[PDB]
């Protein structure tokens, strides 16, 4: 409905139609593939 | 790969071979100016380009996307409604343009629509089926998938009949709970 | 031919054709802002809504590009000269959702806020028959 | 009466009984603009043969105002009144077919 | 060739290979035509892929369905748990 | 000429007069200022102030400073 | 002489002389933007004067974009290794390369006069219509300055080009990631200039394309048909120097050299038809959408493989090296933030991500971490690889421990929080928002000041 | 070959002196956006304005 103070709210928050529950699900669906990409890459970079 | 400019290299006959590929480099090439330079820079540009494995996997992508550019856009001028080429019904008021509006109906029901929206249930918690009755019949009526959709859907059991809750938040469930206190007719 | 022009029956038997009402919602000012109200966002018209309906909602924009976004119903559509997007919702719970312009439209681009509440039909029908 | 009676007669019955849906000639895209101008056309059109006091002629008014906005309607409505708008210009003093 | 190392396609299709120039136009032709076909024999076809009484059920659909049918479970979960929205106050 | 080999040999070699660097980071400095100066200008046009006071444009309490 | 000298390496000193110049007004602008935004209120904007923020959001982006990382990664560092690379004595155009650096200055000078002369209005750097066609001179002067810049690229461009005529040795990743940025140019440049043509009939030639009947829609089209191209034209030359600096330093030759190749030819093939990404609000058709979507992910695929082949020329290399060195620290951090930035552009990528996320502040970090942090950092480490070569001295950034982890920590504190308030949401190009969301436009605004300070101690 | 500054920052063990120039740093940027403001009390932040709002939370199910 509105923004609340010192929140993160990653990938929305506070649906109110089913498709406003699909949008934060794709985004949530894809953040542990994005997290995967992140972490595989960053612990090779080294010496 | 030959090192010895005296073994032949095996060329096909067509319009993308060896030989094809040889007569058009040094087109425009300085560098080329006599057989035993040219040959040993064309055999060059050749083991560094096309003896190299990873370059195919390019040469995949690229046609890959440039056939499904091709298609977009010559499915777009064959079929969508709404881009005209010919002038007939242009030059018509818009009640009047019966030939164009037969590309409507097909144009709005293609195969991996149906296909994919009975999965719209892999992303929805709460009446993922809203949207599945319509009386008028543009579209055909849908039923949510059995399954998950295939991929990177863990947060959702595999099947949803495996789900306990799955059942109690149906568009119609709720629409019975609200019907019994007068709320709402959906 | 009269058949032409598709009508329904009631309406051909004398029933009331339905006329259409607009209003104009506006950015309380600062100084008008009273001890309760959400600054920056609200406005002294907001638009009421049935929820648990479907409502098409056709957004344009008259002068400049502007974008109806309202955050809580999933819609960020852009209100741009000549087209008519139409944009389909159901409202599941009842409240007030609160949006900004989401296109840079001019000076007061950031004071142009989108209010949205969502009652019961009961209710909706009941605010729509007095407003 | 009969189940697809809506789609026979005319397209154009569908959203008449249905006044708040898509129309079938432009449900495959958002942009619903060529939908007011059809609509406003037929309300043209419909006047020309039955009047501006026929409930059909009203009623097709009503149909043109669920997907016009009211600011392009009274303009256009203007036009029309004054004789400029060119979605109802008699056919015989249309000038589509001249020069080219 | 689709999904396929080329190293492999090198060493076990040596004749098939041994234009590497005709090779790759023959990788980007085939790659050309899948997309092309993807577009008007996969979305295009019109009024096609409705069939919702015929949803596949794999080999493991039925695995998993007979197992939860063996005991209460399928009957559990597809029981209805709520469908009454206010409890009542004692 | 050695003189002439380098580009800028002046300053490569460690000669050059200073007023060079000067005029560069002057340069730099009016640069800056061409967003500075139209702020207060255009600030003080429309309202009479160069600049601001933090929350003078809501209500602000009987006691605020 | 200063301005006659036609000496190729003199013009690359030319080009980044000038983007650190005019780099100091786009900085400025850009604390003037986190200061406004420090809390909710007027902090150093006056409420009757907020046409100047609009004007201060769009020159910032404008100058940074056009004024200054490409004038520093496509004019500045190509034009001083680029014929030592090709083993060519000099630049194939002399003179053409003189007039470049001429054009850019003019063209800056136009621009902060008309700050000066002109109302201050704004219409963001992407110039939409109507709003653009219904400004005041200040847009006429500006798009004026536009042109005549996109004179000076696209003669750039013509001149990289002619390397491959003359080039005497090999060419290496770097030159093929200019000359595939030139090409970029060549087939972008004249769609943009056309389009800015019709935005001017409209100003000042009484042409009604932005008016109704007419689709303001259009402009987006042969915009961003340039825009998106633009954003590779901006990051490409920043990939070739990452190659040659980590193959440089960690002394490996380059893996995969063609695949590196490869790959930057495929992302400027891609990336001239993806652009529509930038329009998923309007209400495109739903194929269209489906087409733009589809391939903007690919994308990745090409610019995967590149991340990947960097990542192993720094594995393994030997120890005994100091590995502190400021230019080995940037081009490292460059993976690391590059694919924050990459990652959150396929995450706005899907649509129905999209439509939550356009136009808010999330859009803003994810293409300040590739820009105002990865290619940032990608010109300084060029710069500190070429100091000896390019000989200058008197400031202590070569082995700067402390201003690379300062940079890195304050950049992050600024743009991460961006990525928060995408989901809280604030918009973009707004001055005022909402109370419950100052705190994380207040912890951004801090980063802002305390970056601005560690620019100080370089000197 | 360094001014005095860098002589004395350079001096120190890196992990030493790193951890506080971030936080001074950091400090010092709050500080310098906390001068001009000091003493600014705008009412919506007040108690009652703050009840206020709760108020219309509670009746707008926020
Ligand atoms: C030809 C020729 O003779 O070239 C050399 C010749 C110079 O003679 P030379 O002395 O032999 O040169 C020495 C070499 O340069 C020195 O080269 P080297 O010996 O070190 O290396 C050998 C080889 C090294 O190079 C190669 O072998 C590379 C060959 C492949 C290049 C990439 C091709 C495109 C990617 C694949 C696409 C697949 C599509 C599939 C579609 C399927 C549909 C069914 O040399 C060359 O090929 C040199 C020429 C490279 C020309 C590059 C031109 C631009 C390429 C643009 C690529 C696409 C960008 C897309 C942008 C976005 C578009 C929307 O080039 C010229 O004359 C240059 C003219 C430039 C004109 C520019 C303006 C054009 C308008
Ligand atoms: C992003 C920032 C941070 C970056 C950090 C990272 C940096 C990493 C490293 C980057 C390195 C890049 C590569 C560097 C290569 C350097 C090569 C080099 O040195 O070339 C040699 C080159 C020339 O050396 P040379 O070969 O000996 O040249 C001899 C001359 O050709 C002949 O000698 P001459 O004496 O005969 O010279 C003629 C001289 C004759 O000069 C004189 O007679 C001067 C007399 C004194 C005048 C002083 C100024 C007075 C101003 C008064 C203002 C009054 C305001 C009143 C207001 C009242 C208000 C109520 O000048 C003139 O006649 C013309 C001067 C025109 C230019 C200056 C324009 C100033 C601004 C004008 C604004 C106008 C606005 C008008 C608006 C109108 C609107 C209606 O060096 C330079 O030009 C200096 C470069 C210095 C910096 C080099 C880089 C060092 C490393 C970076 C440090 C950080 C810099 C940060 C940016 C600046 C921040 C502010
Ligand atoms: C009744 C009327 C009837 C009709 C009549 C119609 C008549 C039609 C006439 C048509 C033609 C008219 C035009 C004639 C042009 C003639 C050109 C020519 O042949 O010259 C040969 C002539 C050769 O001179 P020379 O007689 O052999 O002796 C020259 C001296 O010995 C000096 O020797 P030098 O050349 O070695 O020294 C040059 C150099 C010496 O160097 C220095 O002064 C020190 C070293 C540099 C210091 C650091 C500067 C900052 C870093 C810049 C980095 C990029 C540089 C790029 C290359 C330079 C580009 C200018 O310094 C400068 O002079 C300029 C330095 C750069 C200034 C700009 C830097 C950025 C400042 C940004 C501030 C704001 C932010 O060229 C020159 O040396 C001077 C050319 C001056 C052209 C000025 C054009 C300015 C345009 C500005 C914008 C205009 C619009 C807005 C203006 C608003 C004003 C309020
Ligand atoms: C140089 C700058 C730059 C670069 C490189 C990119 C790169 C990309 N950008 Fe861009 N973008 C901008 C600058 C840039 N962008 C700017 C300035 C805007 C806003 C303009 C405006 O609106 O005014 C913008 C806007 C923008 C939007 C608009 C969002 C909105 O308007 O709401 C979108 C969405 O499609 C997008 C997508 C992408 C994608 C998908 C990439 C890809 O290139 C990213 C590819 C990289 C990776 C994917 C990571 C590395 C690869 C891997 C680690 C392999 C493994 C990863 C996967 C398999 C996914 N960008
Ligand atoms: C590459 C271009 C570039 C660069 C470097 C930056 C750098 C910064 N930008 Fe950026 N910014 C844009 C391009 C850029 N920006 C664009 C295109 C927009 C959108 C415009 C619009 O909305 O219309 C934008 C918008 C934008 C906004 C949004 C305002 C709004 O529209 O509401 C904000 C503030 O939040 C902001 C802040 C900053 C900050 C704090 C920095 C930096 O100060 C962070 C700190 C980093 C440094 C201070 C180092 C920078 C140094 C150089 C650039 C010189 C390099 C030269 C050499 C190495 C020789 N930017
Ligand atoms: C040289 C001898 C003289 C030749 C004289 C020719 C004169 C006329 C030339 C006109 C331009 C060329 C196209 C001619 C088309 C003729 C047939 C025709 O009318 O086609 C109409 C038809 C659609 O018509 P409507 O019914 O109004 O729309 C219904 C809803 N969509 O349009 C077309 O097919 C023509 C327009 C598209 C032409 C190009 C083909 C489409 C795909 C383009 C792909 C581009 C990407 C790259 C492809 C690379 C190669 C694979
Ligand atoms: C090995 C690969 C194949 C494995 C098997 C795949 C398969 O059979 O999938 C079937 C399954 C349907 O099965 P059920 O839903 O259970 O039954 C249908 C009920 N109506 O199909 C799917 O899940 C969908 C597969 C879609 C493939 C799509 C390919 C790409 C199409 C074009 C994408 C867009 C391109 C760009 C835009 C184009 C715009 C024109
Ligand atoms: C105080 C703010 C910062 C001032 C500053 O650092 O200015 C440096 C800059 C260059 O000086 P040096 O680096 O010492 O070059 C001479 C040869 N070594 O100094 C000046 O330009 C002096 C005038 C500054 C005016 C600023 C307004
Ligand atoms: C690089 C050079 C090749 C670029 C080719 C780009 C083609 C991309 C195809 C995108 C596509 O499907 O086009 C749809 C899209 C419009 O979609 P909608 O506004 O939704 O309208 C559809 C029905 N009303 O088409 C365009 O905008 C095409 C723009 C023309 C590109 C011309 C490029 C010319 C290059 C020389
Ligand atoms: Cu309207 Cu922004
Ligand atoms: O723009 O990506
Ligand atoms: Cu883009
Ligand atoms: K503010
Ligand atoms: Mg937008």
């Amino acid at each position: 409905d509105i923004p609340w103070p010192a929140r993160t709210d990653w990938g929305g928050h506070d649906p109110a139609t089913p498709f406003a529950e699909l949008m934060i699900n794709t985004h949530s669906m894809f953040w542990p593939v994005a997290i995967f990409i992140y972490v595989s890459a960053i612990y090779m970079v080294k010496k | 790969p030959p090192t010895r400019l005296s073994t032949p290299l095996y060329s096909e006959g067509g319009a993308f071979t060896v030989n094809w590929w040889r007569n058009r480099y040094g087109l425009y090439s300085r560098r080329q100016t006599d057989p035993m330079l040219a040959e040993f820079l064309f055999r060059q540009q050749v083991k560094e380009w096309f003896y190299d494995v990873p370059s195919y996997n390019y040469a995949a992508l690229v046609g890959l996307a440039l056939g499904i550019l091709v298609a977009v856009i010559w499915r777009h001028f064959l079929f969508n409604p709404d881009v005209y080429v010919r002038r007939q019904e242009l030059r018509k008021m818009w009640p009047d343009r019966h030939r164009q509006f037969a590309y409507a109906v097909p144009y709005l029901n293609p195969q991996l629509k149906n296909l994919l929206l009975p999965y719209k249930n892999s992303f929805i918690d709460n009446e993922p089926d809203y949207a599945d009755y319509n009386p008028v019949g543009l579209r055909p009526q849908r039923v949510m998938a059995i399954r998950r959709i295939p991929g990177f859907f863990w947060a959702i059991p595999q099947y949803f009949f495996e789900d306990p809750l799955y059942t109690s938040c149906s568009t119609k469930n709720m629409q019975t709970i609200y019907k019994k206190l007068g709320y709402s007719e959906l | 031919s009269p058949e032409d022009y598709p009508t329904p029956q009631k309406y051909l038997e004398g029933a009331p054709i339905p006329s259409w009402y607009s209003f104009q919602s506006n950015l309380v000012g600062d100084m008008d802002l009273k001890p309760g109200m959400a600054r920056m966002l609200e406005v002294d018209k907001r638009l009421t809504v049935p929820t648990r309906t479907h409502i098409r909602f056709l957004i344009t924009g008259a002068d400049v590009i502007h974008s109806w976004s309202v955050p809580s119903l999933g819609i960020k559509c852009d209100a741009t000269p000549g087209r008519l997007v139409k944009i389909n919702t159901f409202i599941q719970r009842e409240g007030v959702f609160y949006g900004q312009c989401s296109e840079l439209c001019g000076t007061l681009h950031a004071f142009m806020p989108i209010v949205v509440e969502a009652v019961s039909p009961e209710a909706f029908a009941a605010h729509a028959k007095k407003w | 009466e009969s189940a697809d009676a809506l789609f026979v007669g005319t397209l154009d019955r569908l959203t008449a009984e249905h006044p708040h849906t898509d129309d079938p000639r432009f449900a495959f895209q958002s942009n619903q603009w060529n939908n007011c101008e059809l609509r406003f056309t037929q309300f043209c059109r419909c006047t020309r043969e039955l009047g501006e006091d026929d409930p059909r002629c009203k009623y097709q008014y009503y149909r043109a105002q669920t997907v016009c906005h009211e600011f392009l309607l009274e303009d256009w409505m203007e036009h029309r009144h004054r004789g400029t708008c060119d979605l109802d210009i008699m056919p015989d003093r249309q000038v589509i077919h001249m020069r080219g | 060739s689709i999904f396929t190392p080329m190293d492999w396609m090198f060493y076990y299709f040596p004749n098939y290979s041994r234009d590497k120039v005709a090779l790759m136009a023959r990788q980007i032709k085939i790659h050309f035509a899948i997309g092309f076909a993807l577009v008007f024999l996969v979305y295009h076809p019109p009024y096609k892929g409705a069939d919702y009484g015929n949803f596949h059920k794999s080999p493991l659909y039925w695995y998993k369905y007979n197992q939860l049918e063996r005991s209460g479970q399928l009957q559990e979960n597809l029981r209805i748990k709520r469908d009454w929205f206010y409890d009542e106050d004692p | 000429n050695l003189e002439d080999h380098f580009d800028l040999a002046e300053y490569m070699m460690k000669m050059h007069n200073p007023m060079s660097e000067y005029l560069y980071w002057i340069a730099g400095f009016v640069s800056g200022l061409h967003g500075i100066l139209p702020l207060l200008h255009s600030n003080y046009y429309f309202s009479g102030m160069f600049l601001p006071r933090d929350n003078d444009n809501t209500q602000l309490c009987d006691d605020s400073w | 002489f200063y301005i006659l000298v036609n000496n190729n390496k003199r013009i690359g000193i030319y080009y980044i002389k000038l983007s650190i110049i005019i780099g100091i007004l786009g900085i400025v602008l850009s604390y003037i933007i986190r200061v406004e935004l420090y809390n909710s209120g007027n902090r150093i904007i006056k409420y009757d004067n907020v046409n100047y923020y609009n004007m201060v959001i769009t020159l910032h982006g404008l100058l940074m974009i056009f004024y200054i990382i490409m004038p520093g990664l496509y004019g500045g560092i190509p034009l001083y290794i680029l014929p030592i690379l090709s083993v060519i004595t000099d630049i194939v155009l002399p003179r053409i390369n003189n007039i470049s650096i001429i054009i850019v200055l003019i063209s800056y000078i136009v621009v902060i006069n008309s700050i000066v002369i002109e109302y201050n209005i704004g219409t963001g750097w992407t110039l939409y219509p109507p709003l653009s066609i219904i400004g005041t001179v200040i847009v006429n002067m500006i798009l004026y300055g536009l042109i005549i810049i996109g004179i000076s690229s696209i003669i750039s461009a013509i001149n990289f080009m002619n390397i491959l005529i003359v080039i005497d040795g090999i060419i290496y990743v770097y030159i093929w990631s200019i000359i595939i940025t030139s090409v970029l140019l060549i087939i972008s440049l004249p769609i943009l200039n056309g389009i800015l043509l019709m935005i001017l009939s409209d100003i000042y030639f009484n042409s009604i394309y932005f008016i109704l009947n007419g689709d303001v829609v259009l402009y987006q089209h042969l915009f961003w048909y340039f825009g998106h191209p633009e954003v590779y034209i901006l990051i490409l030359p920043a990939f070739g120097i990452i190659s040659i600096i980590l193959s440089v330093l960690n002394n490996k030759i380059i893996f995969g050299m063609k695949s590196m190749i490869l790959a930057i030819i495929m992302i400027s093939i891609l990336g001239s038809i993806v652009w529509a990404h930038h329009i998923y609000t309007v209400g495109l058709e739903l194929d269209t959408k489906i087409y733009f979507n589809n391939l903007t992910l690919i994308i990745s695929i090409p610019t995967g493989n590149k991340i990947y082949n960097w990542i192993i020329l720094y594995i393994g290399s030997y120890n005994i090296l100091y590995n502190g060195y400021q230019s080995l620290i940037f081009s490292i951090m460059f993976i690391i933030i590059f694919i924050i930035g990459g990652i959150t552009g396929i995450i706005i990528s899907i649509d129905i991500i999209d439509i939550g996320l356009h136009d808010t502040y999330y859009i803003v970090s994810h293409f300040h971490y590739i820009l105002s942090i990865g290619a940032v950092i990608s010109l300084l480490a060029g710069i500190l690889l070429l100091k000896d070569i390019i000989g200058y001295y008197n400031v202590i950034i070569k082995i700067n421990k402390y201003f690379g982890l300062l940079l890195f920590i304050n950049i992050n504190i600024i743009f991460t929080p961006q990525f928060i308030i995408g989901f809280n949401v604030m918009p973009r190009r707004i001055l005022e928002y909402s109370d419950n969301i100052i705190v994380w436009n207040l912890i951004s605004s801090i980063g802002s000041i305390s970056t601005i300070l560690i620019l100080l101690s370089i000197f | 070959d360094f001014p005095w500054r860098w002589g004395f920052v350079a001096e120190k063990p890196f992990w030493v002196g790193a951890p506080i120039l971030v936080l001074g740093v950091l400090c010092l940027g709050h500080i310098i956006q906390t001068m001009g403001q000091i003493g600014v009390r705008p009412k919506r932040y007040t108690p009652e304005w703050v009840e206020a709002t709760k108020e219309r939370e509670r009746a707008e199910n926020t």
